[PDB]
């Protein structure tokens, strides 16, 4: 969360929390319930959004489609959906967590060594989240948009 | 559900108007008529059994093909008895309703509303069930005034049959 | 839509068997009851308007906030309809202690007009009051005799308060 | 008595409300009108089409059958309107749809089946719910029939209809009336007492998480077959 | 409410272009076999009446629950209403092989009548076996050449089937 | 009087419009359908008298009960004989009226609107005419296309019945 | 959406009853249709950009004024010539699907039922569409009974402008 | 359906108290500009068919995505809907500013209209901008002058171009 | 199994083992090809096993089916079921043991708790494997039946 980041910056040099420290974190919690609407919004358009941008990667790359690449067939594209189902999923982890660190703990930290083990191409993971912003940003007022909308850019150079 | 109370209540609320001495003088008529009904289903919930193996005697005895041939309409195989005779007991348990409720609104509404489309769509003949009711009003054994209104309820199974 | 011989009709029909012994004597004594319940019914009958007359009058004695301005049964218009409530509510009750069952007065009212007093910003406390005043006042008036031969006029308070509280909780 | 007039309601968007530029077609509803002075034949499917309209398929049974105010309609002593209104105050209907309803769901479906539209707003059911407690089901069917709005789709003498379900550019409209306000809801249905979901159909431990359904996205696969040639070539591109 | 020949319409103005030449193969080829679609039709149609008495023949010797006192199909009036929807399920799959489209299928059927049977306590069960066992034995007489030339009902089987596997799981 | 050319017509007059292609279609249809129908209907015409004789003994022997009771409803009786294939010539003459039609109009409207409520009024069994029909769609004689819509026509009966 | 099979299919379902011969005869017919208009909606497939561009040449030699006054409604500019000539197509991409339909009903949907209105707003003359039309129904070079179905919807088009 | 004399003689109502002098004498200003108010409108209502093509016209020349096929306006009988929706829009609009008053444009149209452009499919975007530009056409029809006698029309803009954007937030 | 059950018994009293209960080790193993063909044939139709076995319990026991008892609908039959799949795994499972101490520690040694705490009885599940019992018996020879059936009262006697 962003309490979790705040207390170990604040830890490692055996400092109690400064006050430059707990004014975000007062702010965080007026805007929880702002983030706590948004956060339902995405789940509650949660099975029109992963055959939506789903569909939005087979037109740019449909290389992964085709035999020869990893997504090839009806079973190992179901798999290539899911795939995709926890990257939603853990987006609005991040967006009611406040910071991105449920991210960095489940979708990040090996995602380099594991789609070169598995010979996926990572670069068009990022092109997925990247259509799935541009569907999530649809359904969501821009305000609110522009919150969640940096969440899903922090996953986009975070693969690539 | 024709039963005197029901549609005394429905009058009155048709009309959006309280009840009036008309639905008293139907009621005092209803708990005298209620007044003898209910020994008389009484008396009939006793020789129920009976009287429905005699009915369906009956009706192999007047309609003698219906036992010989072939048929999944015909009682000929023993399912065949078991079901028509318990469609003799739902047609006496039928009457015994209407004698509870002192209208012909359980039958009208379990028996009577789509028999015809029933009769029609699996080769049935009514008369069947028109010589069973009359097997069973000839023999229910009841007397006097009770015994009229229950010919009266099978009466009305019988026109409603054919 | 039942009766009280409706009733035991459905209830012996799901169970499949014919009607119990120990049942038609219930229903004998029923019988007996019957017009017990109902003289009882039309001195409640008799009676209306004078109920529903002194139920606003008193209710509206006990909470003035009604019949101030802004309140909900303030404008002529709205306490005509306020007054044609509480009668239709009483009608009902008379209706369901006629037939001797609980599920005329479910079937006419009471699914519908919990939502109906949300959806028009009715306060359910008020009138949940106003049909308690009501059913306390039907039942003072029934019970009292006044040329009437004795009888146990009892238990029929024990149906007709049950048909009013039933009424007054699912207004709510 | 003052006549308490109908409670104010606020009107919804509908396609009823707006004029149609539309060319006949075949999801247009078939009209039943006695004004071409229907033959013998035409009569029993005007017949038929009011009884659909108003029971539904399912209560099209022989004991329903109003045969008097059918030799009426017949002999031109009614008007279709007025057959409508016989059906819609029937004992049969009464009992089958009125009894095993609320107000104001008894409402909803009377303004479904005769103005052929739906209610705007749960205030229109309320609205019309306090008509059918002061003068009955009687004298709010005959206030329905005696709208401006019946008069002005329908007249005298034409069978009601679904007004506009289906827009002319779609393939699938709103759902018919007879499916959205089935005879009773869940409330009466928990009040009648048992059903017995009897039989299965098994399988052992088998899902968890899979959207398997690929379904739409796929597919092109035109697929090519490439040649070669030489790298040195200046294919590959110089700048400067 | 849609062909054969307006869904490719369709498809073809939602593409904005001219129809191509091999979808007019396939409406030749469908011109040809269209006739063989209509004689499976025909032949199905005949024996509506015997199919559906059938089929609720086998189902209620099947589930003897629905018969019993307290079953959704007990009652004259709702076994009636039972028989007529079963016809009226069949008729809207011979429409919809009349026609050669599901959409005439979904547009009668399929999208109220699963909220329908849900909200009158009507099981899903029973009716979806019923309709799949209505379709065997519908595919079942129309497969049969009595009287008739030879040729070849291949499709036709699998588009049949196809209807009456959507219609049973449309009910559930 | 359902007949494709006054079907179409009612078709065009509800949606307000003229004849389009549409009913032309249906009228050269209409046409190839009278190119056969008419010399089939002429055939049955021929051999009717015969098929009803046939279509009354065939309903004899597969319900001999009908011949033996003693009943107005039933053909114990001569009287019973005359009106029996008078209603099987009825049923064939109907038959020959929809050949000619081209719909199921006549029948539709000779027959069916009201046989239910007889057969339910006069103890008549549907399934006696259900037979006689099965014997005349059996022994008409007829080939081909003809034929088979005969055989349409026929089950179409045999469908409005039971 | 008018076509024939919709149509009966409607027939059948407002009657509530089954498939007849009626619509059976309607099928052999509609297919008697398709089994030359499918052709003949591939020949003006063929034919279609040169009947376009002769269709909106002689609807400016007609009117020539609408080649010469300023107005966006007018086809002066080059984008009045790119949208008329892309309307022209429509209305021949329109007669070639109620070819393969089988119907007025596609042009019925897509053209005829807001056409008057637009009309009406955008100060478009029908007298245009109606002079495009004519040359396209001279112009198409089919022949037989095709050529005389193919003008049948043409034909329609001009009275449905005016 | 509210003027602004009913709005506060309701206000008033609730308050449950007489009209206050100074709500009296910002309605005799209100009738002093009411004609103010409304020859403007009569100059709106005098060019509304060239303001809804010339609406149609822009919107068109800027999202050429609904004239292609496959468009939401791509069809004539969808264009003339379009075009129909547009005009009532603006038909309602001189309506409210008639009698001075937003909750004519509320009831008539806002609520429901929404919700019908999602189940449509209609994208509400195109329509806003729609609504938008036609405000914005109008705003710039109305304050020209051409032979008027000049008057400050400040407080009228500013209600027109809020009835304006009322419609085009309540659709989005 | 014998051998889990031999050692164990031979720590209680801290010897070796005897050696004519090394035989029932020796008799264990040469016995237990033929055991091992048995339990493939229950797990070959171990569907068609609970699919006929699940019908005849009903119409035995009707208040399971008609509405107040425990378990209904879709929702909880299909669990009932779930709980008969159990106890059919637990017999394959003992019989390639040779014992019932693979069904002992699994899923007997608590059972009278978990249906009498879940509202249930018991008898009726005693019921269902005698309805497993029979259907077991017609798939298998003569003899095999008397071995498998072994194991299947022992589940009635647990439990009831
Ligand atoms: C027998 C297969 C199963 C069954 C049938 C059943 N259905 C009903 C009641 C209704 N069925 C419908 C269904 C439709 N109406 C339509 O218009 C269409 C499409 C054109 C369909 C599919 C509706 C609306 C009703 C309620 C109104 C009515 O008259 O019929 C019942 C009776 C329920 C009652 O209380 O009357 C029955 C018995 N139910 C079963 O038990 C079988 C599983
Ligand atoms: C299908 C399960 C079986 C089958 C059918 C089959 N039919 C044909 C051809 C024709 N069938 C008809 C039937 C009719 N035409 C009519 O107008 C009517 C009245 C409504 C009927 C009943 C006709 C006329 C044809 C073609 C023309 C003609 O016969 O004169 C074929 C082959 C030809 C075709 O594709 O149409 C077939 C195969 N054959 C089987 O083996 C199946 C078991
Ligand atoms: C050249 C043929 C003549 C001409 C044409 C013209 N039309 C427009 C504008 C529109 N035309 C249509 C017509 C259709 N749209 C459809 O979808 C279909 C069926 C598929 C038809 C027939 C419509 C809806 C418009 C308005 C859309 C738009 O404005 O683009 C123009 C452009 C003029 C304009 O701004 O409105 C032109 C030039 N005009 C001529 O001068 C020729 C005689
Ligand atoms: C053009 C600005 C945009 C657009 C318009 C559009 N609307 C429709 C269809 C409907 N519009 C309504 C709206 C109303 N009906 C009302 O009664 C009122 C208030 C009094 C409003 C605001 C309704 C009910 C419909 C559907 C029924 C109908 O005939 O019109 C369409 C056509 C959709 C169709 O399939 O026919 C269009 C094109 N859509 C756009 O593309 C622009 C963004
Ligand atoms: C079915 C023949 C009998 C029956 C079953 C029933 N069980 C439940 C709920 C549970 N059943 C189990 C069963 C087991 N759990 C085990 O761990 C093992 C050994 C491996 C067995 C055999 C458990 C844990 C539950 C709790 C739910 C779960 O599995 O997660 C129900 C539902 C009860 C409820 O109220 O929901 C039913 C109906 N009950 C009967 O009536 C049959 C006799
Ligand atoms: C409670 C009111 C009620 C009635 C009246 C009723 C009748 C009824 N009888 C039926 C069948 C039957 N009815 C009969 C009866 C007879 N056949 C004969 O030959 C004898 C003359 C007669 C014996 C009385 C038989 C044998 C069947 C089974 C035939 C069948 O498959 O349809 C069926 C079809 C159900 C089924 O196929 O099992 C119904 C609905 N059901 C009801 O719920
Ligand atoms: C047959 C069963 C039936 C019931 C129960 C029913 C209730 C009902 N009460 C209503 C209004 C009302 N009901 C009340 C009653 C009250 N409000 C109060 O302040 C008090 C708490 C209470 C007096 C006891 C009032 C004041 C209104 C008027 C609301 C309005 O007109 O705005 C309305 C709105 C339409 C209208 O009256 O004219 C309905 C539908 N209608 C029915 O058809
Ligand atoms: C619709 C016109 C009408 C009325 C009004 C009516 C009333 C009525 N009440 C009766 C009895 C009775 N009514 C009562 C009523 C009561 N006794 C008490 O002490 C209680 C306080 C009170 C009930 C709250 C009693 C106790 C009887 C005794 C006889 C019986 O059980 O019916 C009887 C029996 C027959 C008779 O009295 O001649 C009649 C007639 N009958 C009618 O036809
Ligand atoms: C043109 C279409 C048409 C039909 C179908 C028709 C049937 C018809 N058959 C009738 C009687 C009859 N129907 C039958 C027929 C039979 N009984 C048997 O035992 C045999 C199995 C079968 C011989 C086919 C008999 C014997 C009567 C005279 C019985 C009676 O008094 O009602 C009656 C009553 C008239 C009367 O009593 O004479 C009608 C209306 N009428 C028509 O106008
Ligand atoms: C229903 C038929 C009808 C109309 C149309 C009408 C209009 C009208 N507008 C008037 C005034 C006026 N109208 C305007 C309007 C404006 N000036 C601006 O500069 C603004 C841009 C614009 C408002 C947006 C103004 C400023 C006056 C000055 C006089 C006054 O306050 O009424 C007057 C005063 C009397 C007169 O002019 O003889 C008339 C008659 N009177 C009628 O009986």
């Amino acid at each position: 969360s962003i309490v979790t980041k705040s207390i170990v910056n604040a830890d490692a040099e055996a400092r109690y929390l400064s006050p430059g420290e707990l004014d975000r974190i007062k702010s965080f919690v007026t805007s929880g319930e702002r983030r706590v609407r948004i956060a339902e919004t995405m789940t509650g358009a949660r099975e029109r959004i992963i055959k939506e941008a789903g569909n939005q990667l087979f037109q740019k790359r449909p290389d992964v489609v085709s035999p020869g690449g990893n997504a090839y067939g009806e079973e190992m594209t179901a798999t290539c959906l899911r795939d995709l189902d926890y990257y939603l999923r853990l987006i609005t982890y991040g967006i009611v967590a406040g910071d991105v660190t449920p991210i960095e703990e489940i979708g990040v930290v090996g995602v380099r060594e594991m789609y070169k083990s598995l010979g996926t191409p990572i670069e068009a993971v990022a092109e997925g989240v990247r259509a799935m912003k541009s569907v999530a940003t649809s359904l969501l007022s821009g305000e609110d948009a522009a919150e969640a909308g940096a969440y899903f850019d922090y996953l986009i150079g975070a693969m690539s | 559900m024709k039963t005197p109370l029901t549609e005394a209540v429905s009058i009155a609320d048709s009309q959006g108007r309280f009840l009036s001495s008309t639905e008293i003088q139907v009621a005092f008529g209803r708990f005298r008529q209620a007044k003898a009904g209910l020994e008389a289903a009484k008396a009939l919930t006793s020789k129920a059994d009976s009287l429905i193996s005699g009915a369906a005697q009956a009706v192999y005895n007047k309609f003698p093909y219906t036992t010989q041939m072939q048929g999944p309409n015909y009682a000929a195989d023993q399912r065949g008895k078991d079901k028509c005779a318990r469609d003799i007991g739902y047609y006496l348990r039928m009457v015994t309703y209407c004698l509870i409720a002192g209208g012909t609104g359980p039958m009208d509404e379990y028996l009577i509303a789509g028999i015809d489309e029933i009769n029609r769509t699996f080769e049935l003949s009514p008369s069947w069930y028109i010589e069973a009711l009359k097997y069973i009003k000839a023999n229910h054994g009841l007397s006097g005034d009770a015994a009229v209104e229950a010919n009266s309820y099978l009466d009305y199974a019988i026109n409603a049959l054919s | 839509m039942f009766d009280a011989f409706t009733k035991v009709v459905s209830q012996a029909d799901t169970r499949g068997e014919m009607l119990s012994t120990a049942q038609i004597d219930a229903l004998s004594q029923m019988v007996a009851e019957s017009n017990k319940r109902l003289d009882s019914v039309n001195r409640i009958t008799s009676n209306a308007s004078t109920i529903v007359s002194n139920a606003a009058r008193s209710l509206f004695a006990e909470q003035p906030q009604l019949i101030a301005p802004g309140g909900n049964a303030y404008t002529s218009r709205r306490m005509a309809a306020c007054l044609r409530d509480m009668e239709i509510i009483l009608r009902y009750v008379t209706y369901a202690v006629f037939a001797g069952d609980a599920s005329v007065l479910e079937d006419r009212c009471l699914n519908g007009l919990r939502e109906t007093y949300l959806a028009l910003g009715t306060p359910g406390s008020s009138v949940a009051v106003g049909v308690g005043k009501m059913k306390e006042a039907a039942l003072a008036i029934v019970n009292d005799p006044a040329g009437i031969t004795p009888g146990d006029c009892s238990a029929l308070a024990s149906e007709i308060a049950g048909y009013f509280d039933r009424a007054a909780a699912a207004v709510s | 008595m003052v006549p308490l007039p109908l409670l104010s309601y606020t009107t919804t968007s509908f396609n009823t409300r707006v004029a149609g530029y539309e060319v006949p077609g075949d999801e247009q509803p078939q009209i039943y009108t006695a004004e071409n002075m229907p033959s013998g034949s035409e009569w029993d499917t005007l017949i038929w089409a009011a009884y659909r309209q108003i029971f539904s398929e399912h209560q099209m049974l022989k004991s329903n059958r109003q045969t008097f105010l059918e030799s009426q309609l017949k002999f031109g002593q009614i008007t279709v309107r007025d057959f409508i209104g016989g059906l819609a105050t029937s004992a049969p209907f009464l009992e089958r749809n009125y009894q095993t309803n609320s107000n104001y769901r008894f409402a909803e479906m009377c303004v479904q089946r005769i103005l052929g539209r739906d209610v705007y707003n749960e205030r229109e059911k309320i609205a019309w719910s306090i008509v059918i407690a002061n003068k009955g089901p009687k004298g709010f069917i005959e206030e329905l029939l005696n709208s401006d709005e019946y008069l002005d789709n329908f007249g005298y003498d034409t069978v009601p209809y679904q007004r506009r379900r289906v827009l002319p550019q779609r393939n699938v409209g709103e759902t018919p009336f007879n499916l959205k306000t089935p005879r009773y809801n869940e409330y009466h249905r928990t009040q009648l007492g048992f059903p017995q979901v009897i039989w299965q159909t098994s399988v052992r431990r088998f899902v968890p998480q899979e959207k398997q359904p690929k379904a739409g996205d796929p597919a092109n696969f035109l697929a090519m077959a490439k040649q070669v040639s030489r790298p040195a070539n200046t294919v590959t591109r110089v700048a400067l």
